[PDB]
């Protein structure tokens, strides 16, 4: 139902990929370099592989093993739900000197006839970014601009001190 | 009914500039210092905003310039001593005494339709559109600007027949009028322009509430004895009851104004339709 | 015995990306031919690019331009990751200039359009591709350009700049080189600039065997405009291969330029403050007073980088939490700016935004 990968790294003549899946039947992987893959659909659950390798039946020692009874030691892997959807597979998976001024940051919209409710739109870069005047009469001028939905709005708030 | 459903659909949002610029002040700002702050931005009005309340109260225009100078001047010999010494919130907590009044807002995505009534409901003509998720006030929707959008879409798609404004008890002033008594005027009968009339009943020109930021900006506030005359010194559209609604509507916002006077035929003054009226006829 | 991801059979390596192996993909039925991306899920998580591919595939999933590679659909494995992409059978642009020399005016002309239709496309998305080079410009049988290793690409967010040196030293900007902060657009226009001389002379305007010579030439600016080159399309390249980056071309300057307007097909486009306070303190200083300043509100904070500080404080009236960005800048080899930055999350967030900063400065330096 879902596809699954089996990848081989080594050298090799002739590998094959016995398990539970396909009845034990050696399945050849096609090599492309020192890798030997074999991509299957697997229907979410529990399933027991090994590896014939140049004659000799080895597991992938990184991979998860299941040692029995009998003293078998063969991969596991346990097909997940999340392992299918990408988004889900990713959520899954993610478990000095001060920098030098960028000069954009410089170029204020409020300097730079006309309406003086209007002004030129501004880069992304400094928005939310706060600008001030000079504390003069005891008076702070606080301003910055930021944006609601596809309009900007550059706020100066007249502040006492 | 055509361009009433129109309003009911467009969102204020839509009538939002690209890029604004929004002037507030805190309530424990100096009054004076305020009224020169909306002079020097270039803005009509500002919201204010209370530190310790934590949310815009109110909005600082020129009425409130009007109602200071007015209330309290005494002469160009002595200062008027409040204006220059006065918070914001103290001189609110006067003109506001037992009269209480809260803030009027519409939301962004709240129609054109519910800022057209909430402006006519409340009597206003500067309304903050504030959205309810940051909090922060956006931009001040304007009759100018609402008036603006719906001639686009007018020309896309008589004054003395369809009657509309108020043609009776016309607040007016006389070429010698001083500027104490005609912002007397603006207070008692709470209109935003005052017609200039000659000798005879005849209109010469028209003294409005933005002409009175003048005196903020020139600094010449302290001398309310001079005439209105001699305060339009520092820089006059008249329509007729035999034009049509359509026609008076178009040559409002080909010159950008805020009211038209109605004037007969030998110039002399009948009544008034303004911006507010058109708005609440297509309501 | 064939190799099977969806329904086409993987063959031949088309080349490795940025972080996996390219090979192709031949339906079984329809012989449709794709380009698939390889991702081990234990390798991008040992080299923890597992939020880079997040963005990568979130962002090609729902683009759709006639000059960058389309991305079909993403398999997952428990094992790794395939990108299905469209397969375009010219191979790279690179290649193209090796084997064929320069392009000709009207030649180059077309496909810079095509180019800078894609990167603007980008930009439009807020999506920066560093790493723009002809080596990563495929074509197709037509001789269409198609934009396609996103590995180095990154997201353009509201207030921030980006810092990671990304492309070949040849494609990158003197920005880049110099590991400074950068908007983004202005590096992706000097690599265009750089594909641009590409094509037209069919050699690099920036180029040395000797490193530290190269990186001096670019970041002089100083390139070889050979006599063949047509003054208007100098006066462009000029323009894109400006050093300083305000002074650089913008999409709209380029898209202005009466080189660029020559037979351009309709298809591809659709048309007294100061920065926070300045302290002439020693870095270290300026930390220890903002600190005992911020504690000094009863602000809440997390040290990022020791010049960089992620502030919180709690509304006594609104009881919600409001949070800044506090970053030192150096700005003359003797003065210091902290920058002041709202981070997006009742009352005005902006103006609570203000009383926040008006209380650090108030006990501050300039
Ligand atoms: C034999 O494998 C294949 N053959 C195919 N054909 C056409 C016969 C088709 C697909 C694959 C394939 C390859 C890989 C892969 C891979 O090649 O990884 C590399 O492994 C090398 C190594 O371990 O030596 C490192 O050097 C190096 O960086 C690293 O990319 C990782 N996951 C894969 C999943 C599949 Cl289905
Ligand atoms: N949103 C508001 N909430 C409450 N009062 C307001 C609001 N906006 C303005 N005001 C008040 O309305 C009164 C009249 O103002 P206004 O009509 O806006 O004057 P102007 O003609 O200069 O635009 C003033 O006293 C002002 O304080
Ligand atoms: N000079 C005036 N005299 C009487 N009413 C007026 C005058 N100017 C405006 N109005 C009325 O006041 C209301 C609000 O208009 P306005 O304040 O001019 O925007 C409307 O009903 C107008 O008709
Ligand atoms: N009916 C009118 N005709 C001509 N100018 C007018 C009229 N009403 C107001 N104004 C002018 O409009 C300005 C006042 O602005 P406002 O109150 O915004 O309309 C002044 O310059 C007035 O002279
Ligand atoms: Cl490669
Ligand atoms: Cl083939
Ligand atoms: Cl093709
Ligand atoms: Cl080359």
């Amino acid at each position: 139902a879902r596809p699954t990968v089996f990848r081989w790294t080594g050298g090799g003549k002739e590998v094959y990929l016995s398990g539970s899946f396909n009845n034990w039947s050696k399945l050849p992987l096609t090599r492309s370099q020192n890798n030997f893959v074999a991509i299957l659909d697997l229907p979410e659950g529990e399933h027991q592989y090994k590896f014939f390798v140049d004659g000799q039946w080895t597991h992938d020692p990184s991979e998860p093993i299941v040692t029995s009874q009998l003293g078998t030691v063969n991969n596991i892997i346990q097909v997940k739900k999340t392992d299918f959807e990408v988004f889900d597979a990713l959520m899954v998976d993610s478990q000095k000197a001060p920098p030098i001024l960028p000069p954009h940051l410089l170029q204020v919209i409020l300097n730079k006839s006309c309406d003086p409710a209007l002004l030129p739109e501004p880069n992304h870069v400094m928005l939310n970014h706060l600008y001030a005047l000079s504390i003069k009469d005891g008076v702070m001028v606080l301003s910055a601009t930021h944006r609601y939905k596809k309009k900007y709005v550059t706020t100066l708030l007249y502040k006492p001190i | 009914s055509v361009y009433t459903t129109f309003m009911k659909s467009h969102r204020c949002y839509d009538l939002i500039p690209t890029s604004s610029k929004l002037v507030v002040f805190d309530t424990s700002l100096q009054v004076k210092k305020a009224f020169f702050a909306l002079v020097t931005n270039g803005v009509r009005a500002a919201p204010l905003w209370d530190s310790k309340k934590q949310s815009f109260v109110g909005m600082l225009t020129i009425t409130d310039f009007i109602n200071i100078l007015h209330r309290y001047y005494k002469s160009a010999l002595v200062q008027i001593y409040e204006l220059e010494e006065h918070k914001i919130e103290t001189w609110r907590e006067v003109y506001l005494q037992d009269s209480f009044k809260p803030l009027v807002c519409i939301s962004p995505n709240a129609s054109l339709f519910d800022a057209v009534s909430s402006l006519i409901r409340n009597k206003i003509h500067r309304l903050p559109v504030i959205d309810p998720e940051s909090g922060n006030t956006l931009y001040i929707l304007t009759h100018k600007r609402i008036l603006k959008f719906l001639k686009l879409f007018i020309t896309e798609f008589s004054l003395e027949e369809l009657q509309i404004g108020t043609y009776a008890n016309i607040a007016m002033v006389r070429t010698t009028t001083p500027v104490y008594v005609a912002l007397g005027i603006f207070v008692q009968h709470r209109v935003s322009a005052l017609p200039v009339v000659d000798e005879k009943g005849r209109v010469v020109d028209i003294y409005s509430k933005f002409d009175v930021i003048n005196l903020a900006a020139e600094k010449t506030y302290n001398n309310l004895d001079v005439s209105v005359t001699k305060a339009l010194q520092h820089r006059v559209l008249k329509c007729y009851l035999h034009e049509t609604l359509e026609a008076i509507i178009n040559r409002l916002v080909e010159a950008e104004v805020h009211r038209l006077v109605v004037v007969d035929e030998h110039d002399v003054v009948k009544g008034i339709v303004s911006l507010s009226d058109i708005l609440q006829a297509l309501v | 015995g064939r190799v099977k991801i969806g329904h086409y059979i993987l063959g031949d390596t088309l080349g490795v990306g940025t972080f996996g192996k390219v090979k192709v993909g031949k339906h079984e039925l329809t012989g449709h031919k794709v380009a698939v991306k390889i991702l081990n899920r234990q390798k991008i998580r040992s080299l923890d690019v597992v939020g880079k591919i997040r963005r990568e595939i979130q962002n090609l999933k729902l683009f759709r331009h006639p000059h960058i590679i389309k991305l079909y659909q993403v398999i997952s494995t428990p094992s790794d990751i395939f990108m299905v992409m469209e397969y375009v059978s010219g191979g790279e642009l690179f290649d193209y200039i090796c084997k064929n020399g320069r392009l000709d005016e009207k030649e180059s002309r077309r496909l810079f359009q095509q180019i800078l239709s894609g990167v603007d496309y980008c930009h439009r998305h807020m999506v920066v591709h560093r790493d723009l080079k002809p080596e990563n410009v495929l074509l197709d049988a037509h001789m269409n350009a198609k934009i396609a290793d996103f590995g180095l690409s990154n997201m353009m967010s509201d207030g921030e700049f980006l810092r990671t040196s990304c492309g070949s030293p040849n494609y990158a900007a003197p920005e880049v080189i110099s590991g400074r902060l950068y908007a983004g657009p202005e590096v992706d226009i000097w690599s265009s600039g750089v594909i641009l001389y590409a094509l037209l002379c069919g050699t690099l305007p920036f180029d040395d065997d000797h490193v530290p010579t190269l990186f001096k030439k670019i970041c002089d600016g100083i390139f070889y405009t050979p006599q063949y080159l047509n003054p208007s399309v100098i006066s462009l390249l000029k323009h894109m291969l400006q050093v300083d980056p305000m002074k650089r071309a913008t999409i709209k300057d380029i898209r202005e330029h009466e080189w660029f307007k020559q037979d351009l097909p309709k298809y591809l486009f659709p048309e007294k403050w100061h920065l926070g306070i300045r302290s002439q303190s020693r870095p270290n200083d300026i930390m220890a007073e903002v600190c005992r300043a911020i504690k000094q509100l009863d602000y809440e904070w997390k040290v990022v980088n020791p010049y960089y500080l992620r502030v919180r404080r709690k509304n006594p009236v609104t009881s919600t939490f409001s949070k800044m960005s506090l970053q030192l800048y150096q700005v003359d080899s003797r003065t210091y700016l902290l920058d002041f930055r709202s981070i997006d999350d009742p009352g005005s967030h902006t103006i609570e935004f203000f009383e926040m900063c008006a209380n650090l400065i108030k006990i501050l330096a300039q």
